[PDB]
């Protein structure tokens, strides 16, 4: 929508010189807690081969070393441009995911360095006022730049005709929707796929032989936010 | 412009106020009725007619881009004022 | 292994409207009018269908419009209009069709604006 | 600056709004000037996305700093134009400000 | 045969010799972009947006008014055809003001729209504007023309539809400007179809300034009960309240176009309506009351009266279903006094045949006629449309008029017989030259005006121009199946009441005074208290309060045209309903539904519940009430003419005058024109 | 007693040949006999004939016409005029 | 100079203007040189005799012109605004 | 404020109000639009 | 262009050759097999063959799509089978991803996929539960995101976008009770859509 | 008229199934009185049930009467599982909605539906 307000940069940059401290502070805490690891080591065990099946997705792939990383394997964006390596786990148990959880948070900030020291300069939305609309400046000065933001802002653009599935590495696994374009400036279907929920369907059957108290970190371990589940 | 009706409502600019036999003013017993007194339309008629030299002025409201889409106004009719359809302010040829 | 049912295909009872938005409410199938402010026609391509208005009262507190009609902004596009028919027969609605209006083809011819002998001749431009 | 209105009734706003929480009316004022006699906001159907003020051509409506408006009864979160104009009286020393210091990333 | 083949994109297509380009692309259901084309407009080719590049021609053509040739291929999509649209874009829009968010076209705009598909989707003008000085053109066109963009559909629509040479282009160049030059106004009863027809917001309607934007109003596809032409229009609504109406293209009724009062009256509807029932108090003041109270009065009294002390009268506005259901109610206490304050004559036929009170050669068939004949009519007042229509031949296929009457305008040149009645008995008998013409003519069309028959005389008048289609289709220039006699009504709700068996005039009324009576709508105060006796017990059902609620001792709140899916029999005979845009008042009602509660009430429960059911009614009586856009034809002129003989009634010596003479008396003319504050303006700016 | 009677009638169809030729030929008769009783004719396309009466207090009763011959017609009216 | 008229004492509908005999002459032998049924054919030639006569063109003029070739008034004004030579002052 | 003071417009408020929820001078809503339909008022005289 | 996103040919022809290679392998269910502008491999297939072919694209060696990344149901109420349902599946050995697609009306029972991918299991639920689609044998077949005693499919394009009953708590009964809805504020149905023809790439015959 | 269906191959085969859907949900009211602690008798709770599929007696598609039928099994389940609240099982009865008028006048007094 607009443009980074100067001096965002170096605040961002001021907060990321400081934040793997802070990563190492909370391993402090948990890594080699001996308390910690019996409440997640061969806690909520998923093979490779469930997973895949079951419609897993992200750490919950990941955990039991399945190589897989949309942003390595279908990139978007700039994301091929980024150096980072993908923590990948070896047990496929609730330990493992909280390990990969903690590196992916360390491989953000080594991302987050690079896009600090790579952001280029230009315009920050497409120029094509048919699709983005026009600088205020621009709607108030000429008469296609009006026309333009007044219709983006009443009916809209309109997208062809088309349906695509279109999925990210959002931090929860792959989300993506089934996007449905009629034509019009509305859509026609708009179904989102939740990480989320496939990984809950899988509760059951991760918790197969566990205690209750094991139920607990079995639905933390696959970070459930339920209004993505739900919709 | 706020005036009063019988009842003792405040009129809006709207020139909205709740009859006699309205229940519907009961609202406001024990309370007040949010009523904006700063009246455009008396606002904009103290501003004194721009005197120009030409046949056509444009308007942007003041500020550039802070203000509305700019317009030119034409004044070759001499017996009224050249208005801004966005801001109310006059023109008239000098 | 198919069967064979030889009756009308109707689903009122696996809906889950109730009774009253079915029996009482009238449909209305039709191609949308051309909007005669504007001179396109692709909003004149499909066929629509909508119910029956019913009353919108005024918001005691707002003044807004209000509506006890669950119905009141449905309206559904349908390629023909046998495809409208049909769905309108098996959720059980009562329908009108109306048939497409299709504009009447023209003569148009620049020359006769400067005729000869005809009326047709225009006195400006 | 003159105190006239800023906003036109072009409905722009109430056409963009993702929650439909914006109702106009309008019609010619004494004037003939082109202004709302309704003007409502229901700030909770609100979700202060501020599309309405990225889609006002005339910067009528926006957005003000003020989060501190919490209510004890709903109706008092149904904004009407009196309210709102009021804000705009309130505010407008902290607005202005704010929209110089971010009108040229806009 | 007389096809040739062309190709739009390569598809090919049989198009007949002197299509355009435009129209050959219209096939293949492309739509080439326009501003200055309209199809019922003649050509001007000079907004040039139309431009498309025919393959192997190095020129864009005027796909508007190119001629296709053989075996041309034209490319609606190529760069240079894109290329063009974007140059007269960009040319359109150097001038014109960035006036989108205050201009009322905004969201409905083909400028807008044209430019979002076809143009550029930026600026490289770096001047300034023109800027020009708007026009006044009356209380009902609203002037923006820096909006203006020199299509001259105005002035195209004004000089061949409307026949008015009032609006033109005055200087050159860069500074041409639209308008009358003069102050002048430009009144017509057509006047408010160049809002519709103007692509921008130059021209826009006045009432309807600032109200409502395009994609916030509801759409509701109803029928115009100004008149009796049945106009097929719009009615935008929002949030429960109607903002305007538009026209509703219908080729055989009124194609594109409606009339003034149409358009504008529709102000009419929020002003002096009945939103409760009402009774007299003991003061004999009309006091609200609850409908339990005012229907178990009424009720109370018909149930006392029977046979001739009974009687209703149908105003110009009534549905169908309120006309059956009212004949059916006193049809239970024996009385079959259901009168209409529209008056036709009951000699000979009267309404035992159909064709006795119809426009038989259908509005479309006018453009099939090859002489006209009026008589005692205004038509430019009583149906525009209509007249509107003649226009159309009289330009486009040389038709030949005369008129007989006073020598009103009519918006084209016609042939003038004088206003004595006694000029049919000449035609007639042979001695008027005219009577030639009206024999060469081999699709002749006669037109009685419903308005002459409200005449004492009417009946002579119906037997005199009934004669006259007599001889012509004795002699062999009439083919058999064409139609000559026709009456041009001037009611919406006329013809269905004959339809139904209704008594057309309040003579009945006046030879049997009632006891008790209905105003159904009734309004032209052609019954009062002095013609009843002196307690007379008045109901009075409509959606006004004008002439008849004032005088009645029950009001019942019925509903408006808006409020209502109701049937309306045009002159033609054509059955068409309403819809429902908005509900009705108040405590107002269905107007079907009020005669069925009180029938329940009174004991004599009518044997319909529903609007269905009530139309299957409709279908007892007349089967073509219910036969919707349908024009059903009716024969037997043959046998009306013959019982129009039997008695001899002499003619008048009154010359015909129209009822409406002057624009003046046109757009007041009803209970809802006559409460619109927009017709009131009207009438002000055409006397002052 | 009577108060009114409708004939139905298809404009084209064989089965209101019969009321056709009856309209053509005896209707003027029939209402020179009736001068104040409606006899309202009303064609419309695709209906099965028929005769309405109407007597007093709102009764009424209808005969089909379909396939009857004129002579049958007038038989039928004969039958609700007496 | 502007393309709208508004009536001002020197110049109204009421302004005096008519042709002198003489010029009534010559207006029958500018008409006479068109096809009958095309006599709007003068309207330059009998504007132009009007302003010989007269200097200028009121707004008298223009009318009287378009009652003598029987053309619509405002047929004469895009005339009158159209051609350079025309001093509608 | 004391080093950049705010632009001076004569329609903003001299005085601040704090929030004034749960007091008498809290904020009422209402419609601000005026009645749509007329009624038809009958007259005062009994003619019938 | 700066503005214009860059096609990709090469798996425009990747995808179409593997669109034929699965057309000849199962003939006997797939009915229309197409690529879009962005390279998005399509099959039509008809509903008996949901297992095959779905049993295919998991095992075959060439194919190998283990993952099914996502499951839900179109409504188009003027098709006559009004109801498509789309399987979106991943392929991590070849690093594609494939959309089969199948139809079924409102009483015509589709085959459970639980046995090709445990995935579904939830996803044959939702679309039951939204769209009234009957999957057969299917283990455990109920309702899932609507409120229990909830009457209708909220997806379908026929049923009102705010229902036909709402909930409040009444004092009476000591309850929450359901009532016919009644909106202080009716929902403003706008008409956007343009009279211009925007795509002429996809128009469609006269 | 060919069509897959989905468990009754007719409709002599579907009438089975649903007999056995009425005994499961004869049989279950009084304890669903008892377990949610119901205000109504159980006779009323029958009632009840007879109401329901009553008003789907008229239906001759095997198809259409295979789906009510999967649909009540699927509510019995609610209920029998205890996923229904209180709330949820008293909502067949409508205790809060006014009688609704059914005859011409009374419909008339009240508003402009039918
Ligand atoms: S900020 Fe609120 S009022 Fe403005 S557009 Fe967003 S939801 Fe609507
Ligand atoms: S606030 Fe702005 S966008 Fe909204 S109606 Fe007023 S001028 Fe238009
Ligand atoms: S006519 Fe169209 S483009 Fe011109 S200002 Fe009005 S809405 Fe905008
Ligand atoms: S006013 Fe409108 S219709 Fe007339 S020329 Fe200008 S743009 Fe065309
Ligand atoms: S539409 Fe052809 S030039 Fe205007
Ligand atoms: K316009
Ligand atoms: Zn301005």
């Amino acid at each position: 929508h607009q443009d980074l307000p100067l001096g965002l940069m170096d605040d961002i940059y001021e907060f990321s010189k400081n934040f793997s401290l802070r990563i190492d502070e909370l391993e402090e805490m948990l890594t080699n807690n001996r308390i910690w690891r019996n409440r997640t080591v061969d806690i909520g065990i998923v093979t490779a081969e469930d997973a895949l099946n079951y419609g897993f997705s992200g750490v919950m792939l990941r955990g039991s070393g399945i190589q897989w990383d949309l942003r390595k394997t279908q990139p978007y964006d700039v994301y091929d441009q980024v150096e980072f390596d993908v923590p990948i786990g070896s047990r496929g148990d609730c330990y493992d995911r909280y390990l990969c959880r903690v590196e992916e948070m360390r491989q953000s900030i080594r991302i987050i360095s690079q896009c600090l020291n790579k952001m280029p300069p230009g315009e920050i939305k497409v120029d094509d006022a048919k699709v983005s609309p026009p600088k205020r400046a621009e709607m108030k000065t000429s008469m296609e730049s009006l026309i333009h933001h007044f219709k983006l802002y009443t009916e809209g653009y309109q997208v062809p005709p088309g349906a695509t599935y279109t999925a990210i590495e959002a931090p929860k696994g792959e989300f993506g929707v089934y996007l449905v374009s009629d034509g019009s400036s509305r859509p026609y279907r708009c179904k989102i796929k939740a990480p989320g929920f496939a990984h809950l369907a899988g509760l059951d059957k991760m918790s197969k032989g566990h205690m209750l108290a094991d139920v607990v970190a079995i639905i933390g371990t696959q970070d459930i936010v339920f209004g993505e589940v739900d919709r | 412009g706020v005036r009063t009706s019988p009842t003792g409502e405040k009129v809006t600019h709207t020139g909205q106020v709740y009859d006699d036999g309205d229940y519907r003013k009961v609202r406001f017993v024990g309370r007040q009725k949010e009523v904006n007194e700063n009246f455009a339309i008396d606002l904009i008629a103290e501003q004194p007619v721009s005197q120009v030299g030409s046949r056509v002025i444009s308007c942007d409201g003041g500020g550039g881009a802070l203000g509305h889409p700019r317009v030119y106004i034409n004044l070759d009719k001499e017996t009224k004022t050249g208005t801004c359809g966005y801001c109310g302010l006059q023109f008239r040829q000098q | 292994q198919l069967i064979t049912v030889d009756e009308k295909l109707d689903i009122t009872t696996i809906t889950g409207v109730p009774e009253e938005h079915i029996k009482t409410r009238k449909a209305r199938i039709f191609v949308p009018a051309r909007n005669n402010m504007q001179s396109g026609v692709n909003n004149t391509k499909k066929w629509k269908m909508e119910f029956d208005t019913r009353e919108r009262w005024e918001n005691p507190l707002m003044g807004w419009a209000s509506t006890a009609d669950p119905l009141s902004n449905l309206v559904l596009t349908f390629s023909t209009k046998e495809d409208a028919v049909a769905f309108a027969e098996k959720n059980g609605w009562s329908y009108d069709v109306e048939e497409r209006k299709v504009p009447k083809p023209k003569s148009k011819s620049y020359g006769a604006n400067f005729s000869w002998n005809k009326r047709t001749r225009v006195s400006t431009k | 600056p003159s105190g006239e209105e800023r906003c036109i009734a072009c409905k722009l706003c109430e056409a963009v709004c993702p929650a439909q929480a914006i109702t106009i009316e309008a019609e010619p004022r004494a004037d003939g000037s082109r202004r709302t006699t309704r003007y409502d906001i229901d700030m909770t159907k609100c979700i202060y996305c501020g599309f309405c003020q990225e889609a006002c051509p005339v910067d009528a409506i926006v957005e003000g700093p003020n989060f501190e408006f919490s209510t004890e009864t709903h109706e008092e979160l149904l904004y009407n134009k009196e309210k709102l104009l009021n804000n705009g009286d309130k505010w407008e020393a902290e607005i202005a400000a704010n929209i110089q210091a971010d009108y040229l990333y806009r | 045969s007389n096809l040739i083949e062309v190709f739009v994109d390569g598809q090919s297509v049989m198009v007949e010799p002197g299509t355009t380009v435009l129209q050959a692309c219209e096939k293949v259901g492309m739509q080439i972009p326009r501003f200055c084309y309209h199809e019922r407009l003649s050509v001007a080719g000079n907004c040039r947006m139309c431009l498309v590049e025919i393959e192997k021609a190095p020129k864009v053509v005027a796909a508007c008014a190119m001629p296709v040739m053989k075996g041309w291929n034209i490319l609606t999509n190529s760069e240079k055809t894109k290329k063009a649209r974007e140059g007269v874009m960009e040319f359109l829009l150097a001038n014109h003001p960035l006036d989108c968010p205050i201009c009322d076209q905004g969201g409905e705009c083909d400028l807008q729209d044209q430019s979002m598909m076809f143009g550029s989707d930026r600026s490289r003008f770096l001047e300034g504007k023109r800027a020009v000085e708007d026009k006044n053109i009356g209380p009902l066109v609203k002037t923006i023309m820096t909006r203006c963009i020199q299509c001259t559909r105005c002035i195209r629509f004004a000089s061949e539809i409307a026949g008015v040479d009032d609006l033109g282009t005055t200087g050159r160049g860069n500074d041409m400007q639209v308008g009358t030059y003069i102050e002048k106004m430009f009144m017509s009863e057509l006047s408010g179809n160049i809002i519709d027809i103007c692509p921008v917001g130059a021209l826009t309607s006045k009432p309807y300034a600032f109200t409502a934007r395009p994609w916030e109003t509801r759409k509701t596809e109803s029928i115009d009960v100004m008149d009796a032409v049945g106009s097929n229009i719009v009615v935008s609504t929002r949030t429960g309240e109607v903002m305007r109406i538009l026209p509703r293209m219908h080729e055989d009724i009124n194609e594109e176009w409606i009339s003034d009062k149409t358009r504008f009256a529709y102000d009419g509807l929020k002003r002096q309506r009945l939103t409760e029932p009402m009774v007299r108090n003991e003061k004999g003041l009309l006091t609200h009351t609850t409908w339990e109270d005012a229907l178990s009065r009424v009720a109370g009294m018909l149930q006392s009266f029977q046979g001739n002390d009974v009687a209703a009268i149908a105003g110009g506005l009534v549905d169908a279903e309120a006309l059956i259901a009212l004949k059916d109610l006193l049809n239970r206490v024996d009385s079959d006094t259901l009168c209409t304050e529209e008056v036709f004559p009951t000699a000979g036929a009267g309404t035992d045949l159909r064709s006795n009170y119809l426009l038989n050669t259908t509005i479309a068939g006018v453009e099939e006629a090859d002489v006209v004949l009026l008589v005692g009519t205004n038509p430019r007042f009583e149906a525009p449309l209509f007249n509107a229509r003649i226009r159309k031949s009289w330009l486009h296929n040389d038709l030949k008029v005369a008129l007989i009457g006073s020598p009103v305008d009519l918006t084209y040149r016609y042939d003038h017989l004088g206003d004595s009645p006694k000029i049919l008995q000449d035609i007639a008998s042979g001695s008027h030259p005219f009577s030639q013409v009206l024999q060469e003519a081999k699709k002749p069309m006669v037109i009685l005006g419903s308005s002459a028959l409200q005449r004492n005389d009417g009946a002579a008048i119906l037997a005199a121009v009934s004669n006259i289609a007599q001889k012509i289709r004795t002699s062999s220039g009439v083919t058999g199946d064409w139609k000559v006699m026709n009456i041009l009504h001037r009611i919406a709700s006329q013809v269905a009441a004959l339809d139904l068996g209704y008594k057309p005039g309040v003579e009945a009324i006046q030879k049997n005074p009632p006891k008790m009576l209905f105003l159904l709508g009734a309004d032209g105060g052609c019954i009062t208290r002095q013609d009843l006796p002196k307690d007379c017990f008045i109901v009075y059902q409509g959606h006004h309060g004008d002439v008849g609620a004032p005088i009645a001792d029950v009001i019942l709140p019925g509903a408006a045209y808006t409020e209502k899916s109701a049937t309306y029999v045009n002159t033609e005979g054509r059955a068409q309903q309403t819809k429902v845009a908005v509900t009705p008042p108040g405590l107002a009602r269905e107007d079907w539904k009020i005669i069925r509660a009180l029938s329940e009430i009174a004991g004599m429960t009518l044997p319909y519940d529903t609007l269905d059911q009530v139309r299957n009614r409709l279908e007892e009586v007349s089967p073509n009430l219910v036969r919707y856009d349908d024009v059903e034809g009716a024969n037997y002129f043959q046998q009306a003419s013959e019982l129009s003989k039997l008695v001899n009634q002499q003619l008048l010596a009154d010359p015909l005058v129209p009822p409406q003479l002057t624009i003046k008396d046109f757009y007041m003319t009803d209970s809802i024109s006559r409460a619109s504050q927009t017709m009131a303006k009207c009438v002000k700016a055409v006397t002052e | 007693g009577l108060r009114e009677i409708r004939i139905h009638l298809c404009q084209r169809s064989p089965g209101s040949q019969g009321v056709r030729d009856f309209i053509e030929k005896r209707y003027v008769e029939l209402k020179k006999a009736n001068p104040d009783l409606p006899i309202l004719i009303r064609e419309c396309s695709d209906v099965q004939p028929k005769l309405w009466a109407r007597y007093a207090f709102g009764q009424e009763k209808n005969v089909s016409l379909n396939n009857f011959s004129a002579d049958q017609v007038t038989r039928a009216l004969e039958n609700v005029l007496s | 100079a502007l393309f709208v008229h508004r009536d001002t004492p020197e110049n109204n509908p009421e302004t005096p203007f008519d042709f002198t005999p003489e010029n009534y002459k010559r207006i029958e032998a500018i008409v006479k040189n068109y096809p009958e049924g095309h006599k709007a054919a003068a309207v330059l030639p009998v504007l132009d005799l009007a302003q010989r006569q007269n200097g200028w063109l009121p707004i008298s003029a223009m009318n009287k012109v378009a009652e003598i070739l029987q053309v619509p008034p405002m047929r004469v004004y895009e005339v009158a605004t159209f051609y350079t030579m025309y001093n509608r002052k | 404020p004391t080093v950049k003071p705010p632009t001076a417009r004569k329609f903003i408020w001299t005085n601040h109000k704090f929030n004034l929820s749960g007091t008498p001078q809290q904020y009422v809503p209402y419609s601000t639009t005026r009645k749509k339909i007329q009624e038809w008022v009958p007259p005062s005289t009994p003619y019938k | 262009r700066p503005t214009v996103r860059p096609r990709n040919d090469v798996a425009h022809k990747q995808l179409s050759a593997f669109g034929e290679y699965v057309a000849e392998i199962l003939p006997k269910y797939v009915q229309q097999v197409q690529v879009s502008c962005f390279n998005e491999l399509e099959i039509c297939i008809h509903p008996d063959g949901v297992i095959p072919v779905l049993t295919f694209l998991r095992d075959h060696s060439n194919a190998q799509f283990k993952s099914l990344a996502d499951l839900t149901a179109v409504d188009i109420p003027t098709r006559q089978n009004r109801f498509e349902i789309v399987y979106n599946l991943l392929s991590l050995r070849f690093n594609s991803r494939i959309r089969v697609k199948t139809y079924t009306d409102e009483l015509t029972p589709i085959e459970s996929s639980v046995p090709v991918y445990k995935a579904a299991n939830w996803y044959e639920r939702e679309i039951w539960d939204m769209f009234g689609v009957f999957f057969a044998n299917h283990p455990d077949l109920r309702r899932i995101l609507t409120d229990y005693g909830f009457e209708g499919h909220p997806f379908r394009k026929d049923f009102p976008l705010s229902g036909y009953v709402e909930l409040r708590y009444d004092d009476e009964v000591k309850r929450v009770v359901a009532e016919p809805v009644e909106l202080a504020q009716e929902f403003r149905k706008f008409d956007l859509n343009s009279p211009w023809e925007a795509f002429p790439a996809y128009r469609q015959p006269p | 008229t060919s069509v897959k269906p989905i468990f009754s191959r007719d409709m002599n085969e579907a009438k089975r199934r649903v007999r056995e859907l009425y005994r499961a949900w004869y049989r279950e009211v009084p304890n669903t009185v008892h377990l949610f602690q119901l205000d109504i008798s159980v006779k009323q709770g029958r009632d009840k049930v007879r109401e329901m599929f009553k008003k789907n007696a008229h239906i001759t598609d095997p198809r259409v009467v295979d789906l009510l039928v999967i649909k009540g099994k699927m509510e019995l389940e609610e209920t029998i599982k205890v996923w229904k609240q209180r709330t949820h099982v008293m909502r067949f009865f409508h205790e809060t909605e006014a009688p609704r008028p059914k005859d011409f006048l009374s419909k008339f007094y009240v508003g402009h539906d039918p």
